[PDB]
């Protein structure tokens, strides 16, 4: 059934999951025609697609070209999403496969469900976790690659770059789901508390900075500080 | 006018004939049901007054053979049997009309309510939904699942309803997902009424009859079949004309002739939203929409 904070000890198990985040595959600018109508502007999108074990990310990016010509985008953008996991499962070897997909969001279980028919043994499961995977697109080299392709493409990330050689999976899905959370609630405070020490860099092959083990507690300390300095200035508390 | 006659009613029981019912006391002087009209298939069934568990009884065709019923003591029920001896069922049927110890199928000449339910319904679809090739009349009962409900447990005794699931291989062609699952015009028209049921008729038929049983049994199975069997039309963007104009007559006679005080379990509140508001077929339904607006809105 669904994954909540009961059962949260099953992402970590040897069992193949993935967690699937459709938020930012239709991502769209609203502006005023010339004639003062209103109007969308697509731009190109994600797929979100991770193993919260390994930190396997399957970015795949939704170019605009996909919508061209096509009629009630947010219900299509749930049945191409639905469409590129299937294809995704399909194209992973048999002991690659995952044994259950968990969707960020209930509108994906019936699009998805129908794409999977040809697996009956994949459970496709909802989530009661409130998951911050929309900030995706505040992680830089993401965006990065998102914005600049011309065309469909698949790109494989480590969402958790070398923290297993330090950490548990646990651990590491605690530290991405605060550092996604930060970045959602307040972006520009969340990557000044990333880069404020010149010193430590991002290496070539990561995502996030090389924090030594006692630096990762500080930031951690000073992403709740930030979480918690929002919900006080959201709700005047 | 064909006849039913009874050798006794030992045990006290409300006893249906179609959309009629009568109470008939324990060891009363009853002996069946005659003036039954040729043309239509019919159902007698029975509710027993010590013991309102288990709604039974039978599906016939007066054309097929001379049907009788008996009270078992033994499995404690009422049985339809067949006398294939001529003279003696015209003698036996004669004896009782002479001593009036028979009631009269009271159909009202202007009243068309049975057609109007059986219209489509044949015995010969009904024989192969309840299998007993032994007996040309078919026992449905309150409690048999259905083929469906078993798959999700004694398969002779089951009701044999084509399987209709809408997230299944059967009702998306793949790569048609989208599509498939938002329009059910494939499956309604190539899947089922081309490929299985062959016509709209035969389609007909299993729907009146799911509903029928749902109705005179609380058959909780043939009342989902029921219900699946409108969606997938009313979730068709493509539906020949005649058929929906066939569905609205036939919707709109069911829905009449529900007992008012059974509404609440008979009729599924999100298909009937669904079909007479959301679906492909929202104004294509005139006749249903009206009357279920008149006598339940409370559903909608």
């Amino acid at each position: 059934g669904a994954m909540n904070s009961s059962n949260y000890a099953e992402l970590f198990n040897n069992d193949i999951k993935l967690f699937v985040d459709d938020t930012n595959v239709y991502r769209v600018t609203v502006h005023k025609t010339f004639e003062g109508n209103v109007a969308t502007k697509a731009i190109n999108g994600c797929i979100f697609t991770l193993n919260p074990k390994t930190g396997h990310l399957f970015l795949k990016i939704i170019h605009t070209s996909v919508w061209a010509g096509q009629k009630r985008l947010s219900q299509l953008a749930k049945w191409k999403t639905a469409e590129e996991v299937s294809a995704l499962v399909r194209s992973l070897p048999k002991e690659e496969q995952p044994k259950q997909i968990i969707v960020t969001r209930k509108a994906m279980l019936d699009p998805l469900e129908v794409h999977m028919l040809d697996f009956p043994n994949i459970a496709i499961r909802p989530t009661e976790l409130r998951l911050p995977f929309s900030a995706a697109m505040s992680i830089d080299k993401l965006s990065d690659v998102v914005m600049k392709a011309t065309e469909p493409q698949m790109v494989l990330f480590n969402i958790y770059d070398d923290w297993l050689d330090r950490i548990s999976s646990y651990t590491a899905f605690s530290r991405l789901t605060l550092l996604l959370r930060a970045l959602k609630t307040n972006e520009e405070s969340a990557k000044m508390i990333l880069l404020s020490d010149p010193t430590i860099t991002i290496k070539s092959y990561h995502l996030w900075p090389s924090f030594t083990d006692e630096q990762w507690i500080t930031i951690e300390s000073q992403m709740r500080d930030l979480i918690l300095t929002e919900y006080g200035r959201k709700y005047n508390v | 006018m064909n006849t039913v006659p009874f050798t006794s009613a030992p045990i006290e029981v409300t006893i249906g004939i179609d959309q009629y019912s009568f109470n008939v006391k324990e060891n009363q002087p009853f002996h069946g049901i005659k003036d039954i009209p040729i043309g239509h298939v019919h159902v007698i069934h029975f509710q027993h007054a010590d013991n309102s568990s288990m709604r039974y009884g039978y599906w016939f065709d007066c054309r097929m053979g001379n049907f009788y019923i008996q009270y078992d003591p033994k499995d404690g029920l009422y049985k339809m049997m067949e006398e294939r001896d001529g003279a003696k069922f015209e003698n036996i049927v004669h004896n009782f009309k002479e001593r009036q110890m028979m009631v009269s199928y009271p159909k009202i000449d202007e009243d068309d309510t049975w057609y109007n339910l059986t219209e489509f319904v044949q015995m010969d679809k009904i024989r192969k939904i309840v299998r007993k090739d032994e007996n040309q009349f078919s026992y449905v009962d309150s409690s048999m699942t259905t083929v469906q409900e078993n798959e999700l447990s004694d398969p002779a005794h089951s009701l044999n309803y084509t399987v209709i699931n809408f997230k299944s291989r059967e009702a998306i062609r793949p790569g048609h997902e989208m599509e498939d699952f938002l329009d059910k015009s494939y499956y309604l028209n190539t899947v089922m009424l081309q490929g299985i049921f062959k016509n709209s008729s035969n389609y007909f038929g299993e729907l009146q009859f799911a509903f029928l049983n749902a109705m005179f049994f609380g058959n909780y199975g043939s009342s989902l079949q029921w219900h699946a069997m409108i969606e997938l039309i009313c979730s068709s963007a493509t539906v020949p004309k005649h058929m929906l104009d066939k569905l609205d007559e036939i919707l709109y006679y069911q829905i009449k002739t529900l007992p008012e005080q059974y509404s609440d379990i008979l009729l599924n509140e999100r298909v009937w939203n669904i079909c007479l508001y959301s679906s492909f077929q929202k104004n294509s339904l005139h006749n249903t929409e009206k009357i279920m607006e008149n006598k339940y809105p409370e559903l909608l």
